[PDB]
């Protein structure tokens, strides 16, 4: 199963996880992919909040969802 | 300046690995962003090595 992931600059990542896989693990393949650490990245679904002792599964998401991501500020 | 990253963005692009304007979505990512550097690297790269 694949998803897609909102950028704060608008820009959709292509990445590919398990729904059994926790948001902590999805957030190291960000930071892989981007080059940003996974402490910094948030991940939001719906409109509640996604825990690192979480997993995907939790919020009943499957292959072809978006998700939100908003962590880590460059200016203010 | 004094560093720039067009040579890991074309060398990349032209036959070595994905290594700025490469790794994976980075592709792109160099000119659609904010700095200058990263934005020769998409222009430059992505522009010259795609169309020609």
């Amino acid at each position: 199963m694949l998803i897609k992931v909102k950028t704060l600059t608008g820009k959709e990542i292509e990445i590919d996880i398990e729904p059994t896989d926790k948001v902590e693990r999805i957030k190291e393949r960000v930071e892989e992919k981007e080059g940003i650490p996974p402490q910094q990245q948030r991940l939001i679904y719906s409109g509640k909040q996604m825990n690192d002792e979480k997993t995907a599964a939790d919020y009943k998401i499957l292959g072809g969802s978006v998700l939100h991501l908003v962590l880590a500020l460059r200016g203010g | 300046g004094g560093i720039r990253k067009t040579r890991e963005t074309e060398r990349l692009r032209r036959q070595l690995l994905e290594v700025f304007w490469g790794q994976d979505h980075k592709v792109d990512f160099i000119l659609q962003r904010e700095p200058y550097c990263r934005d020769i690297n998409q222009l430059s790269e992505a522009l010259l090595s795609l169309n020609f």
